[PDB]
RNA sequence: AAACUUUCAGCAACGGAUCUCUUGGCUCUCGCAUCGAUGAAGAACGCAGCGAAAUGCGAUACGUAAUGUGAAUUGAAUCAUCGAAUCUUUGAACGCACUGCGCCUUAAGGCAUGCCUGUUUGAGUGUCAU
RNA sequence: GCGAAACCACAGCCUGGGGAACGGGCCAGG
RNA sequence: UUGAGAAGCUCAGACGAGUAGGCAGGCGUGGAGGUUUGUGACGAAGCCUUGGGCGUGAGCCUGGGUCGAACAGCCUCUAGUGCAGAUCUUGGUGGAAGUAGC
RNA sequence: UUUCAAUGGCCCGUCUUGAAACACGGACCAAGGAGUCUAGCAUCUAUGCGAGUGUUUGGGUGAUGAAAACCCAUCCGCGAAGUGGGAACGCCCUUGUGGCGUGCACCAGAGCAUAGCUGUUGGGACCCGAAAGAUGGUGAGAACCAUCUAGUAGCUGGUUCCUGCCGAAGUUUCCGGAUAGCAGAAACUCAGAUCAGUUUUAUGAGUAUGUAAAAUGAGAGUU
RNA sequence: UUGACCUCAAAUCAGGUAGGACUACGCGCUGAACAAUAAGCGCAGGAAAAGAAAAUAACCAUGAUUCCCUCAGUAACGGAGUGAAGCGGGAAAAGCUCAAAUUUGAAAUCUGGCAACAUUUCUUUUGUUGUCCGAGUUGUAAUUUCAAGAAGCUGCUUUGAGUGUAGACGAUCGGUCUAAGUUCCUUGGAACAGGACGUCAGAGAGGGUGAGAACCCCGUCUUUGGUCGAUUGGAUAUGCCAUAUAAAGCGCUUUCGAAGAGUCGAGUUGUUUGCAGCUCUAAAUGGGUGGUAUCAUCUAAAGCUAAAUAUUGGCGAGAGACCGAUAGCGAACAAGUAGAGUGAUCGAAAGAUGAAAAGAACUUUGAAAAGAGAGUUAAAUAGUACGUGAAAUUGCUGAAAGGGAAGCAUUGGAAAUCAGUCUUACCUGGGUGAGAUCAGUAGUCUCUCGAGACUAUGCA
């Protein structure tokens, strides 16, 4: 059993057509979402920031977007992860405010009955 | 690689010794730096005319080496304005020593998609394509690349130094950010300098038969002497 | 070699040959209009979106970009508010100048009355005055229905637009 | 040099599909250059052969020969023209198959199709 | 001498090496997702051209219709495309045996088993109400 | 008339000796 | 004096068995990159030959004959790369032998 | 080239054993036919960089072939944190003296990566040669079939071009080996020096034997 | 007696579904020899499985799953060997649905029949509306899933499971659009070769054509596109409807907050901590798992879920430093075929005339097979026993040698045959004419005054 790498080059083509099929879907939104900014659970690497999963709670609430409308333009959301200290706190509801003071949120369509 | 179901390798129809396999080594690593010194080599012997009459270009015509162009031919629509710049700086000598030289490969390799067998000729070298790569690539052994990305592949084909480079003026204006020098790092790659040389003056005769060096020599001997 | 590769060879039926074989083809952009007039079917999805003035990705870039040429207090960061951001490309400001042409245009979130609603809260404000919500809520033969003070107000407010 | 990979430069696969092609892509296999008279009047290069054709022989022993195409030998890549036989060895003439690109076309065997065809083909007739 | 034996050479046999070829194999990579009780895969028997030890087709038997291309095969086609029709006996194979032997209804329609939802007709010393 | 197969390094007259059989093959003879 | 492929040229002296083993330099084959502005229907490759030549040798060049479509030298890369043996594999063909015999 | 004359001249390969012999293999010819690929480790050499080094998991990019080439963000692997004496100077007619000594031996990092070579350990592992056993079937205890399975031979047989140069041991010691020794490579220093299947001088001990320092030859000692 | 309900039934009642095949890649139950392997058995899809923590950790903490790199050939087990994982770096990213709390001021829910109305990849497909029956209170909807949430109160921000039309942007399928020599000479059966003069190139890939063809033909490039057929994606714009007395997010709380049992676990036997059997059998700030040797973390016994990943099969496609007919698949052709076996199964050999059959008319011998005269071809030294045609082997002819080890080696003879080596030029003298690189010479062109090339004029 020996398993061959002649398909990486095929793969590095695949996974960018990937990547342009997924932004000919979503043409003027970025392909990827944004990440916060945590720090790895070592003593090793606890002095590095590294990307996280998704902000807490507790950082969507401090920069102003409710959970049910981060999902709608973006910013994912991690249930799991918390705010132990202060810092982390800051250093990702800046991360959401730049992000949003970036963001081109293009209005919907909405269904106005003609009753009260 | 052959079949694994294939098949003694001397009984007829037997299973050969040591069956081919796919997963031989098929790729070789070299250092990214020796890869960049090959290359910054192989662009310094592109240079002299004497290795480029040495690889079989004929350019015992052309007017300078290296032979740098204007960037008006970066924007050459037909392959009409791409010969007549080539008779016009007489570089189409190499183009016809590569059409007269089309022949028929020599054994299996013409029954393997290999029918056709020739020769290199002039590499033009370009900043940007606004028509130059598609004016010049149906002239028979001329190949266009970009300065960026130059191949050694193409600018020693077979191994051999001294390929006939022709360059418009902004990709030999580029050349300095590309590769840099031994003093000053590369623009275009990161921490790169052009490797230095054990030796300062090449010319050894200029230091063997120098003032310097034959004041203090002993008086030679002779040359083959009598029996 | 396969039996059923050979049954294939041995007719006479041709094969049901397809032609999709077309490598360094990129996608054609659908969905915006705006990005797809702009849109550059040669270069990169890299390269279109910052010629565009837009960002591929709010995060950090796993490998090295190309350069093509040789370059020449918790506090007040909860409270502080950023003035949104400068439009860099002329792609961008007609993305930022439809968006808010189109708000605007829908922007009606004012509820009028209807002909239950007006009468309901007729029947409130007639009998319990006009400021007092709290004593018009908890009627309960003019208000059945049980609402409270805040749908009463905003019933009150919808009737004045 | 071809570019798209929906087109094999493999000559097992090129011979493959010249000699084991039905007979309507063998009608387009075996086309015939105009005359030059027929080249600057229907504005056409080149015709697939069909019968009752006058034909000039270009190539070969036959060079020079005229006559009409009595009948396109698809099976054979091959054209039969008339008068244009080899004597064997009982007296009987044996036809002689001239390939159709060995051949050019000085007079079409004009019809409602082939009128539409030339105009298909950039052609005022 | 001659014969025979042996050697060498020429020619003729025998044999099928070498060379050249190649609509084949092998290997890698890429795209795609589509069998069947509406009868599949497989098997058998026929059809018509044949060279079948091949192919196509199914009693509409190289297929018919439709869309073409447009004059052959060796509205033509031993052509291409293909949305409509047809597709013998078998086979999970299904009325029972495995071609017979049958049943019911009007030659045709049918007639396998398990299970799910519903429908209808019944039975029960089941529990209750009158 | 039809028609094999096993076997096959290669030739093949004897007496003596060749030390390891020397012999059939060397040496000396008939 | 031209005799600097300094990897060349030149002078001198000595030495020469060789198993296992060790170390150099070469010959040949299939394919690849380069090259010979290479060879080829006015005859490529192969084959035959008591034709000629070169090398210590592996080998190479060539004349004639035959033949009918491709092929080679040099630099480098690559490998399913060189046979007299394996009671070797496949194929072809001998003596036995026109014998044993039917 | 064929033949003749004179002289000489055994049949090869394997195995055996002291070389043999002997016993094995070989009717003939053509074609095929046996140290390969890969993963580690160590050595040597080459190359790049050097207290560093390694682009190719991946991303970027490549308009024409795009499985190539080109570029590199964050990590990570490994690495790291007295004399003698080569060479040179100045004096001495020169030797020689004086000042200055690298490396190493006596008394201030060098590595990492790639390639080639060689050795070695695994994978079928140079090729071939004995039946296992097991699983699943077929036919009627036994038989037969197909896969695991390239399960095997401490062995048997075979293992493919040339020339040149070097060249053994074939056995002390303990005890399948550690050895030593024989034969080469590398790193040295060293004639104002040592070495010797050699002969000596005389006296020490018992013609032999041994001794330190003469003759002859050779440059030697080494790790 | 009848009815309701339950239960057991029956029906060629109506409407559905399962089986079998392929399994390269999934996932299970198994299971030898020697590997948690082969084989056996069961079940799927275009992927499968896994999956939104009863997960790690001990930090400044991380945050579903999967895959790659690294960790690491490390810890651990047991010296050998077996051999992970957390972190870290990448690819891709998406989250959710129930059970357990009364809709109780209203079973708000659903299948089916029937009848209309639409709709279609489609007369083949999908629904909608109305009515009746059935399901369902032993519980169908809305609401809730711990990340919470419910109920109140509050003033901010919000809202379509609708149906048309038009255009644009995409995807798929089928048509359509396409530059330039076959000019001259030579060789040849043939020009596609050689030579001359040309042409086109966003096309000098490849193949075909009577020998090496960019320009004879198909194609190739343009094409990462023009132009028409038909299908459908997501959006945009604009009408018409919109059952909103409605439904949501975010504030606040003098009000509440349900959380999965023959399961966890304990004991004992096997397989390999997992799994399973057996005996017993729980809890509610409980329970699981870690660091403490109290703290940290998680919230099991219910469910769904794209992408990154795999892929010797299937439907296609493009390649190759691969093999070149004893090779490469067993199979380049007839190939799983002929053939072998009761059967399971086993299983070959076998490619090439020529450009064109022009495949040898005709005469003649023979019973015939065939032969011989002819004839076709550029070639029959290409005649289907067919390209080339080696060796072993065989026959005839010619020459030579012959008596037993033989072949062979050395040296020459004889016979046969072969090779190359040639005097021809050099020097010198005159005569005759000639011309330039010579002119007590005139011009042009290209280079760097003079250097090459020429053009006239003279021949001292």
């Amino acid at each position: 059993y020996v398993k061959t790498w002649f398909n990486q080059p095929g793969r590095k083509l695949r996974r960018r057509q990937a990547r342009q099929t997924k932004a000919a879907k979503i043409a003027p939104r970025p392909v990827e979402a944004i990440r916060p900014a945590v720090k790895p659970p070592t003593i090793r690497y606890n002095m590095k920031v590294r990307a996280g999963r998704g902000f807490t709670l507790e950082e969507l609430k401090a920069a102003g977007v409710s959970r049910r409308v981060a999902s709608t333009i973006g910013i994912p959301v991690d249930h799991r992860r918390r705010n132990r200290s202060e810092e982390s706190l800051q250093r990702n509801v800046e991360r959401i405010k730049v992000y949003l003071a970036h963001l081109i949120v293009f209005p919907r369509k909405a269904g106005q009955p003609k009753k009260g | 690689a052959v079949s694994e179901k294939a098949g003694g390798n001397m009984c007829r129809s037997g299973r050969m010794f040591a069956p081919t396999k796919t997963w031989r080594k098929w790729h070789v690593k070299v250092n990214q730096n020796e890869k960049r010194y090959a290359i910054a080599s192989a662009v310094a012997a592109s240079g002299v005319p004497s290795l480029l009459l040495a690889r079989g270009h004929r350019i015992e015509e052309i007017p300078e080496v290296p032979l740098v162009v204007d960037d008006a031919v970066q924007s050459f629509q037909k392959t009409k304005e791409a010969v007549a710049l080539l008779k016009e700086i007489k570089a189409y000598r190499d183009v016809i020593k590569v059409a007269n030289s089309r022949k028929l490969r020599a054994g299996k390799g013409k029954l393997r998609n290999r029918r056709h067998v020739q020769r290199r000729g002039p590499l033009v070298v370009f900043n940007e394509d606004t028509g130059i790569v598609k004016a010049f690539r149906n002239i028979p052994g001329v190949e266009i690349v970009n300065v960026r990305r130059l191949n050694l592949l193409q600018l020693a084909p077979g191994g051999h130094l001294g390929r006939f480079v022709i360059w418009t003026k902004s990709a030999f204006g580029l050349l300095d950010s590309v590769f840099g020098s031994t003093t000053e790092v590369a623009q275009l790659k990161k921490n790169y300098f052009l490797p230095e040389n054990i030796i300062s003056n090449a010319d050894v005769t200029r230091l063997i038969n120098s003032d310097e060096i034959q004041s203090i020599v002993k008086a030679a001997g002779p040359s083959r002497v009598k029996r | 070699a396969n039996p059923r590769q050979r049954n294939k060879q041995r007719s006479g039926k041709p094969r049901l040959t397809r032609r999709n074989a077309n490598k360094k083809a990129k996608a054609k952009i659908y969905g915006n209009f705006v990005i797809q007039q702009n849109w550059d079917k040669h270069a990169t999805l890299r390269q279109n979106y910052a010629r565009l003035g837009l960002l591929a990705t709010p995060n950090y870039v796993t490998g090295g970009v190309e350069k093509l040429y040789p370059d020449p207090t918790l506090d007040d960061v909860l409270d502080k508010e950023i003035s949104i951001a400068p439009a860099k490309t002329e792609v961008v400001r007609q993305l930022e100048e439809e968006a808010v042409k189109k708000a605007a245009r829908q922007s009606n979130k004012m509820l009028p009355l209807s002909a239950f609603e007006h009468a309901y809260i007729q029947r409130l404000i007639n009998k319990y005055g006009t400021e007092d919500f709290e004593s018009m809520a908890k009627d309960v033969k003019l208000n059945s229905k049980l609402f409270n003070g805040s749908k009463l107000k905003n019933l009150y407010i919808r009737m004045k637009a | 040099m071809k570019f798209s990979r929906d087109v094999t430069s493999s000559r097992r696969k090129q011979r493959k599909a010249h000699f084991g092609a039905p007979s309507s892509v063998r009608r387009v296999l075996m086309s015939a250059p105009l005359s030059k008279e027929l080249r600057e009047q229907y504005k056409i290069r080149s015709l697939p052969v069909r019968r009752d054709d006058q034909i000039t022989v270009i190539r070969g022993s036959n060079k020079g020969r005229e006559g009409k195409i009595t009948s396109v030998y698809r099976k054979k890549f091959l054209l039969l023209i008339e008068r244009v036989t080899r004597e064997k060895a009982n007296g009987a003439s044996a036809p002689v198959g001239i390939d159709a690109s060995k051949v050019v076309i000085t007079k079409l065997h004009l019809d409602k199709d082939r009128k539409d065809l030339i105009v298909r083909k950039g052609g005022k007739v």
